[PDB]
């Protein structure tokens, strides 16, 4: 995949976090209406700081949810989350729309990555 | 029919509360934003439509107090019904060569429609009275702070169509917006309501639906809506005495002492009004 | 002018094409000394019938005003010509001129005409071929690049063939361009022009050989046979036959055209006209190759790895889906963001993708839940890229196209 | 009426809000916008057909008030008319001449009609008048920042033609710009107005006509617009004492250091005014 893991510009990061946060949902529960896109990527565009908290809150439920069952992949997802983050000293207000466009790179390469077996 | 002769201004603010204010019909359903900021955002056209509805409601039928049966009609037949009411020959995509009974075409509307009176109509369609341009204007509403739109899931009994796959048999959606507060601004224009004959009776109408406009709403997906604030700038002469962008500046929102994280009532907010230029009147009380 | 002398005098002795009718100095025409020398020539026929759009009675030398006198002399003895000379010349002209005779054609501004050094078939094969409505076989012989000689060996390749471009203005004619190349030569470059030209057909009622006219109306500003820049259609005419580079103005003006089209429902077509028509894609391909010196293929070229070219596919794919989402479309995305995505990509396309989700969403609530196609295709697409480019080139702004025709035609090869 | 004895030149700046100043007849209905930098565009005519509309209002056709470019009109009409009152009658369309009294057909359009007094006209049509110049001018207007027009889709519950096919809602939609700031410039001619009779008293209404132009245009698809700075530049005698670049150089804008994120309203930005040469004075009418 062409993922850059050492990039670290903020909003390339950003996207990849969004999109290991989308897999885990994904895995979580089976046979869901949409995707955590579908609901939430217009405004996390708009507006970073206010709903990445919020997100991560869901995330740890799920991750609770599937750890306890002999599918212990999630260990390795909140690995990752560690250090994404880690890189990262503040969330956003506003993003130009220049870098919404790099935001959206990150994530596919990310998207890409995580379906290689 | 007496115009009014003067010019006006205003400003109206509404909240909300655990509803969806106005949805977006290609984003799912979810609240209109800005996005760029998150700011929510109310189209007029939504505002016209429950003025519309009650007056409607209110005053039903009376006399020159139609309302376009705006409902599902077919448009044309009006226009050609003002033709025959004023004895002139139906013209589909032409107002008729003769300029009394080509405007007749429309004064007749006039008098019978309240809505064609107040915010006018497009009239050059397959049957062609001409056009209108309405002494009423009122643009977007904007909220005071950034918005976060939440969605929710829901059960089902049971089955709509023949699922034989064969509990909880169904998913569902609803969006809403926990708190918000919202401003809108509008104008009054005194000669083109001499062209139509706007007159004061229908603004003391019309100030009573922004009054009253929200308690005949009530719906599933709607929550709790009401309006709690309402200015109104009078000039002097047929031709204001000051600059609009001026006189909206003299009303400014903040929060309350008590800050505390995030808002959830009106009493969170402090709202104030400065003094008016000589030339200008100002009542609130409305 | 020489060749029209000559012409005059080569058949003047045959039965048909020519009629006997008819101080002292050198006529220039044949060099002779102590000739008669005319005072004014005969006139030129006009109309439709003659010169399209001229003046009823026209002429080539003509020296009305004292702005246009030289040395103190006056009327034509500004340039001397023998009687007999200048009744000649004009003759076998008005004789050409003649649509009786398969010898005359129209482009645009102008009216052409043509012979040979020699009677010859050539004559013959041209008045089609340079714009199609053997037929066609010598044609795939020269663009494939076989001499002529294979399919008809009879074909003197050494015989002499005249090209002539006149238009008018008032009473008073002038000249754009004019050739006297061999006929061996002269196809050759015809050819040449062929394979360049050459992309795959976006429906199978079009053209396969298309027509220098159809061609050129196709940068006009409503498709009008009028609107047409005299400029490019001396310039293209002039490029075709001598095989030097297109000109300059070309490609820019093409680029207009893209960026002013909105579709015509008022014209009431069944499908919605396409911006990117089968002709204007094959504009682009050809002067990119002679001018540039790029490679560009017939076809989708899935290897080809450029960001222009890609980006281009890129807009292609995801311009389907609104297709799909909503059927007997309003406005596409293709009315009015695609001059600004082509030229200033990191402006645009992060709002488009994002409303490419809402399709995509929309898609996969119904059945046909073949968003997912879709889907893939785009992160293949994107792994390729880094970063998108603020600003591009003109040059970089064909190949964007070129990514786009290939792509969409990939998919209309599947519906 | 006098000519005016002095060359003048101004700045101009005014807003928008959740509107379309003015829209593209190719691109749908899109703003204009220069496609290789995204900043928009705005039209010179559009402010021409305002001041005329202005103009129109206010005076309402008092004698020597009269607009010629005029709603539905067929132009040539007044070509005859002139002529007529010469006391003459003219020429074919070919007309590669002057008209049998050019001065005085010319002078009877001058008098007469305010923008041809203002802007000139073509006029070489098939009845010929001649032909004029203009002694003010004006060039288009570019937006300080590059701006994101985006689009909005809405209903309708009802359907104009009776081919219903099916009773319906209907689609539809808008385009707007959430904010954006214009700067545009002009110029005036002593010689020019010296052929046309361009007097002060028509100066004073022009200045008044730009503060307010815009007080009288609301309407659905405008949102609000407002002028905000206007600085006029004088000279001291018949013909200039430095040139045009220079002085435009004199206003500059910044945003303010403490915004940040797209702007939202006039605060975000500063403007500033320098010192002009002894030649020159300036004076700010708002």
């Amino acid at each position: 995949v062409s993922l850059d893991p050492a990039r670290t510009d903020r909003p390339y990061l950003l996207g990849r976090l969004f999109a290991v946060l989308e897999k885990a949902q994904e895995d979580a529960v089976p046979g869901a209406n949409a995707t955590i896109k579908d609901r939430y990527l217009a405004s996390a565009s708009a507006n970073p700081g206010q709903v990445f908290h919020m997100l991560l809150k869901n995330a740890s439920n799920h991750t609770a949810k599937l750890r306890k069952d002999p599918e212990r992949k999630a260990i390795h997802y909140e690995i990752m989350m560690q250090e994404i983050i880690d890189n990262i000293s503040d969330f956003p207000v506003t993003m130009s729309s220049d870098e919404q466009g790099l935001f959206m790179i990150g994530y596919y390469h990310q998207r890409k990555a995580l379906f290689t077996k | 029919m007496t115009a009014i002769a003067n010019r006006y201004e205003f400003v109206l603010l509404f909240d909300v509360e655990n509803g969806n204010p106005n949805g977006d019909p290609d984003a799912g359903n979810m609240p209109r934003i800005d996005p760029e900021t998150g700011h929510g955002l109310v189209t007029d056209v939504c505002l016209k439509r429950k003025i519309r509805n009650h007056v409607a409601l209110t005053k039903e039928g009376a006399e020159r107090f139609n309302i376009y049966i705006q409902e599902k009609a077919i448009l044309n037949e009006t226009h050609e019904r003002a033709y025959t009411a004023c004895d002139l020959k139906p013209e589909p995509k032409k107002l008729p060569k003769k300029v009394e009974d080509a405007k007749r075409v429309t004064d007749w509307m006039c008098t019978n429609f309240y809505d064609i009176r107040t915010f006018g109509a497009v009239m050059t369609t397959e049957v062609n009275c001409g056009q209108v341009r309405g002494p009423v204007q009122m643009a977007f509403a904007r909220s005071v702070e950034p918005v976060v739109p939440q969605e929710v899931s829901i059960t089902r009994m049971a089955v709509t169509t023949k699922a034989e796959a064969e509990d909880n048999r169904t998913m569902g959606r609803k969006h809403i917006v926990p708190y918000g507060l919202y401003v809108a601004h509008g104008f009054i224009s005194a000669p083109l309501a001499e062209k139509t004959g706007f007159s004061d009776e229908d603004l003391t109408l019309f100030w009573d639906a922004l009054v009253n406009m929200f308690e005949h709403d009530r719906s599933a997906a709607r929550g709790l809506m009401s309006s709690r604030k309402l200015i109104v700038f009078k000039h002097q002469n047929r031709l204001g005495n000051a600059p609009a962008h001026k006189l909206f500046d003299l009303v400014k929102v903040s929060r309350a002492e008590g800050s505390s994280g995030p808002a959830r009532s009106f009493a969170d907010y402090a709202v104030t009004v400065g003094q008016a230029p000589e030339g200008v009147e100002v009542k609130e009380m409305l | 002018l020489q060749a029209l002398h000559g012409y005059y005098q080569r058949m003047s002795a045959d039965p048909d094409a020519g009629m006997p009718p008819y101080l002292c100095g050198q006529c220039l025409i044949t060099g002779e000394r102590q000739k008669p020398i005319a005072q004014l020539h005969p006139s030129i026929k006009g109309g439709r019938d003659g010169v399209r759009g001229a003046q009823a009675v026209a002429s080539i030398v003509s020296f009305n005003n004292t702005a246009f006198e030289s040395y103190g002399k006056e009327q034509s003895i500004n340039a001397p010509v023998s009687q007999e000379a200048a009744f000649s010349y004009v003759t076998a002209l008005n004789y050409l001129l003649n649509p009786s005779n398969r010898q005359k054609v129209t482009i645009a501004d102008a009216t052409v005409v043509f012979w040979a050094e020699r009677s010859s078939p050539a004559e013959d094969i041209f008045a089609g071929m340079f714009d199609p409505p053997r037929m066609h076989d010598l044609l795939v012989a020269i663009r494939s690049g076989k001499r002529a000689t294979d399919i008809m060996p009879d074909m003197d390749e050494s015989v002499r063939f005249h090209v002539l471009g006149l238009s008018p203005n008032a009473a008073r004619l002038s000249v754009r361009f004019w050739e006297v190349d061999t006929v061996g030569h002269m196809l050759d470059k015809v050819g040449r022009h062929y394979r360049e030209l050459e992309i795959i057909p976006q429906f199978n009622n079009e053209q396969e050989f298309p027509s220098l006219s159809t061609l050129l109306r196709q940068t006009a500003v409503l498709n009008k046979t009028e609107n047409i820049s005299p400029v490019l259609a001396g310039g293209l005419f002039r490029a075709m036959l001598t095989g030097g580079p297109y000109p300059q103005s070309l490609l820019p003006a093409v680029l207009g055209r893209i960026r002013a089209e909105h579709a015509r429902p008022e014209d009431k077509s069944r499908y919605r006209l396409e911006v990117v028509t089968y002709y204007r894609a094959a504009l682009i391909k050809a002067y990119l190759i002679r001018n540039r010196k790029l490679e560009v293929p017939v076809s989708l070229d899935p290897a080809r790895t450029d960001r222009p070219y890609l980006l281009g596919r890129l807009f292609a794919v995801l311009e389907k889906a609104q297709e799909d989402a909503v059927p007997g479309a309003n406005a596409t995305i293709k009315d009015r963001y695609l001059a600004s995505a082509s030229a200033n990509p990191g402006q645009v396309f992060h709002m488009l993708l994002k409303n490419a989700s809402n399709h995509t969403a929309k898609l996969r609530k119904d059945p046909e839940r073949k968003a997912i196609h879709y889907e893939i295709m785009m992160q293949e697409i994107i792994d390729n890229i880094s970063d998108f480019p603020v600003t591009m080139s003109s040059d970089e702004q064909g190949l964007f196209m070129i990514g786009y025709y290939h792509q969409r035609k990939a998919l209309f090869t599947k519906k």
